[PDB]
């Protein structure tokens, strides 16, 4: 059941990886494409500092009572997108790409497949 | 000439202890061990049990 959500996140177009953070900062589950645990430990520390600072800043720095940030989306260079949503005590980071980025990724995958096929052909030739 | 006695007094030097530690591992509970795979794996399963 829980495993299916990770598969569902991958299924959505423009999604690279999903990282989930506990209140302590331990990464519950991360995507296989992205680095597992080492990247999660590095991503969890940065998001907690950002989410905590933003949550604290909105309440006091903007002088607005009972105002809480719900979703933070950071758009950077190339196709990077990092939507952050907090549910209960768990906050996760999702990395999605634009249409051009997705096309580039598909092209790269195709190239990799072609390379693998070429290697297989070479092996067959060597066997012959 | 009065008798002379020599006494040496040195101010106490605060002790200096050299200890080296690595904070590269991410924050974890004290009971759990970050390096051990078994401690981390059991803890993650407990969190997803909600």
């Amino acid at each position: 059941n829980a495993d299916d959500q990770l598969k569902q996140l991958s299924a959505l177009e423009g999604a690279n990886g999903y990282v989930i953070f506990n209140e302590s900062g331990i990464p519950l589950k991360r995507h296989e494409k992205s680095i597992s645990h080492e990247k999660a430990v590095h991503i969890a520390a940065l998001v907690s500092d950002l989410w905590n600072v933003s949550k604290k800043v909105i309440q006091r720095d903007l002088k607005t009572p009972e105002n809480d940030i719900e979703v933070i989306r950071l758009r950077t260079k190339h196709s990077y997108e990092y939507i952050i949503t907090q549910s209960g005590d768990f906050t996760m980071l999702a990395i999605q790409l634009c249409g051009k980025a997705i096309e580039e990724a598909k092209k790269a995958a195709a190239a990799a497949a072609a390379a693998a096929v070429v290697q297989e052909e070479n092996k067959e030739k060597e066997k012959k | 000439i009065a008798e002379l006695s020599e006494h040496s007094v040195n101010t106490e030097r605060v002790k200096t202890g050299d200890r080296g530690m690595s904070h590269k591992e991410g924050g974890w509970p004290g009971n759990v061990d970050p390096n051990e795979a078994q401690e981390t794996g059991r803890f993650k399963k407990r969190i997803e049990k909600s």
